[PDB]
């Protein structure tokens, strides 16, 4: 175990917007 | 996300040397770097780069 | 020229001249000290 | 350390916070601008002022220095 | 009912660390291609772009010519298999000159000033098949179950 | 007696499934040197983590 | 295409900047750096390319 | 874009301000004179133990002149020592005439330059002056030039 | 009416220009009275002073060993064909180590890591008769009616 | 020689004096 | 042994300190130094070492 001091999570970004699929009723 | 960079050299002789009219050599060489960065960004957008995915 | 790594600043020349010579001592200190003691 | 260039405040272009590193095996720390005063020496050409990081020059310039120096040889 | 004080010593090296502050040279204009690179192993150059200038590097394989050694960095490396590596399509920090701590596969101390022979995997071996021009600089220590050696590198 | 021979804590949300803690370590050394030297040794840092259920 | 920040965008986290000069024997050296990301397409169904024109 | 020259041409000192390297974590066995080649006999705790060049050795560097570390006039046993591993340096010699420019030097016993017809190693840099009814030459030392025989 | 916006790219290099900042070594010398030396072409040494080591240099000629490559600097003049040159009497800056853009007159891009062969006039040729220690660096570009190639230079 | 007068000004203290004694005393008056 | 500064001593002429950081292209170098002498025994025969315990 010779890792670094920062995990991948601490340098990660989550965009605060999600995309939902669309389905017109008719 | 990626990082970009370049550099330029200059000598005290050319710094001290004066000219008739025009922007100084230091200012022109500084503008060259900005132009290179902007053109590289445009090239990355419009042409890509295979090794860098 | 190579210099000792711990003392490798501009203080190696101007500091030495201020410390050793006395005329430089005077030229540096005569004005500010009387300046403020006025 | 910290530089402000905001257009609203005329205080742009000057460092807002400073690294101070005295030594003596104690941690260097940060000082806000409003508490400290910086003292400069003799004025120099602005192109030299920028390369000297907004800091003046020593009064002992080389003309005076070697004028002193050749005296001992005399 | 009497007090006691104990003593412990830090380790000396770590895979991929620069040994000292001698005259060194680091190339950061390279990109990893076709796989991943382990920190502390030699790399080879496939091709260099004629106009762009970025070099393409990958892991050492038999019949190739070594170029440099990837070094440690807490920001550019990626954590995997309980160690730091360089992923595909990412900037890499190759070392072209200076003293570096490399992984080793041997069992005995080497001779100062001798030539370095590598294995087909880019790891040091006393009787490897790939011969180089780099040298041993004297350092020989061992981390926890990891054997390292201090190697002096010059330009190819 | 398992809950009384060992400590019990409450730093865990009911809806969590896993947790993680981190450890750190360091290396380095020092050497005896002369005045005109350029080969000062170096140091580094480490890190490791673990999980639970 | 449809110009909309929700469909596609370019990110520039760090702007162009210059570092202090690093003196050598009788000359200087000034580096410049910046950051970028390239073009990212969130919904690739809102762009049409007509080739061969 | 040029390299400055250095002022005093004494043996044991550096002659230019080109790229140089000074290995200052060393100790001496025996006595060493400024401007002589040295060899590495062993390593203890990251320290290199050096001695004057014998017959059959591979030179590693050249002793370097310092006015604080060596108050006697030479380097003494059990003293920390400066060694130049890369750069241009003034060396003691037993030769009589200057060799061809950029030739390959050869070191006799005691770390003195006596040959100019070597196969590989350090090279002559073009400086040749006179010291004490003897001469001083200018050598260009490179880091991996001489490789220890297996 | 349709608005328009155009685009244009800059050139990569100039003859004799330093490629990057990777551990270079430039020294000053004096040009011999016989012949001019083109910036970006190899030079030879005819006599070095004994007191300090100042050298006199002139253009390369057959059956001689090169020393370095002339680079762009402050002191440099213009010839009849608008070629940038170093005059017979004056100072010259010569690079002995590092990456530099140097004149070429071949037709095909060279391969990385191979040796560089020069011609009698001191320019690159894929099949020249002069053997040198310098190495190709991979850069290959074309200024207006000028060919350039990037060379790694090792100290002699 | 020294056609860029800035170098002359920041090099020789005499020219420094001639150029800066008048205006600065002028304003401090 | 007898604890008395007139019998044995350890000297620390210069304490630990950090020199100002020297910058390079995009990274820094921070050197450190200190001074020490070791153990000196002015008056022997005031210390007894029982070996083979």
């Amino acid at each position: 175990a010779t890792m670094g001091i920062w995990t991948a999570q601490e340098l990660h970004r989550i965009k605060s917007q999600s995309y939902e699929e669309d389905y017109p009723v008719g | 996300v990626f990082r970009l960079g370049n550099a330029y050299l200059i000598s005290i002789d050319e710094i001290k040397a004066g000219q008739a009219t025009g922007r100084p050599l230091s200012t022109r060489k500084a503008s060259a770097c900005q132009l290179a960065h902007d053109q590289l960004v445009n090239r990355l957008v419009f042409k890509g780069s295979a090794p860098h995915k | 020229s190579p210099k000792p790594f711990f003392m490798s600043d501009a203080s190696y020349h101007v500091g030495s001249f201020y410390n050793d010579n006395a005329t430089a001592k005077r030229i540096v200190d005569v004005i500010p000290e009387e300046m403020v003691t006025a | 350390e910290k530089r402000v260039t905001n257009a609203r405040s005329p205080r742009y272009g000057e460092p807002e916070i400073y690294k101070v590193s005295p030594g003596d095996n104690i941690q260097p720390y940060l000082i806000h601008h409003t508490r400290i005063f910086i003292a400069d020496g003799e004025r120099v050409t602005p192109q030299m002022r920028k390369q000297n990081q907004g800091w003046g020059a020593s009064v002992l310039n080389k003309s005076l220095i070697d004028a002193i120096c050749d005296y001992d040889y005399c | 009912q009497i007090n006691a004080s104990y003593q412990r010593d830090m380790a000396i090296a770590l895979p991929g660390m620069v040994a000292d502050t001698s005259k060194y040279n680091i190339d950061g204009a390279c990109v990893v291609n076709e796989g991943d690179v382990l920190v502390g192993a030699a790399v080879q150059v496939v091709q260099a772009q004629a106009v762009d200038g970025h070099k393409l590097v990958k892991a050492l394989t038999t019949g190739t010519t070594p170029y440099g050694v990837a070094i440690r960095s807490h920001w550019q490396t990626v954590n995997a298999q309980n160690q730091m590596i360089y992923e595909d399509g990412g900037a890499i920090n190759v070392m072209t000159s200076g003293r570096v701590w490399m992984l080793s596969k041997s069992t005995e101390a080497p001779t100062f000033g001798s030539a370095v022979k590598l294995d087909v995997d880019g790891q040091e071996k006393s009787d490897g098949t790939i011969e180089t021009t780099w040298t041993y600089a004297g350092g020989w220590t061992k981390y926890k179950d990891i054997q390292l050696v201090e190697v002096q590198l010059h330009q190819l | 007696s398992a809950l009384r021979v060992f400590p019990v804590t409450t730093e865990l949300s009911p809806t969590d499934k896993t947790f993680e803690y981190m450890t750190f370590d360091k290396v380095g050394t020092a050497q005896i040197i002369a005045d005109y030297t350029d080969d000062l040794p170096l140091v580094d840092a480490l890190g490791t983590s673990e999980f639970g259920k | 295409y449809e110009k909309n920040p929700m469909n596609m965008s370019i990110e520039i986290p760090e702007a162009f900047n210059m570092l202090p000069a690093q003196p050598k024997d009788l000359h200087f050296k000034v580096p410049c750096t910046s950051k970028c990301t390239g073009l990212t397409i969130y919904r690739p169904m809102t762009i049409v390319l007509i080739t061969g024109v | 874009y040029e390299n400055l020259f250095l002022r005093p041409a004494c043996p044991g000192n550096i002659s230019d301000t080109s790229t140089y390297n000074i290995d200052g974590a060393c100790v001496a066995q025996g006595d060493i004179g400024f401007g002589s080649a040295v060899q590495v006999v062993g390593i203890v705790d990251g320290v290199k133990v050096v001695a004057a060049l014998p017959d059959g050795g591979t030179p590693y560097g050249i002793a370097f002149r310092s006015q604080y570390e060596h108050l006697s006039g030479k380097i003494l046993d059990g003293e920390v020592c400066n060694v130049v591993s890369h750069g241009r340096v003034w060396t003691l010699t037993s030769l009589g005439e200057a060799p061809s420019l950029f030739s390959k030097l050869q070191f006799g016993s005691g770390g003195v330059v006596t040959g100019g017809s070597g196969s590989a190693g350090w090279t002559f840099a073009g400086g040749f002056v006179k010291h004490e009814d003897g001469y001083i030459i200018e050598v260009q030392v490179k880091q991996n030039a001489f490789i220890a025989p297996p």
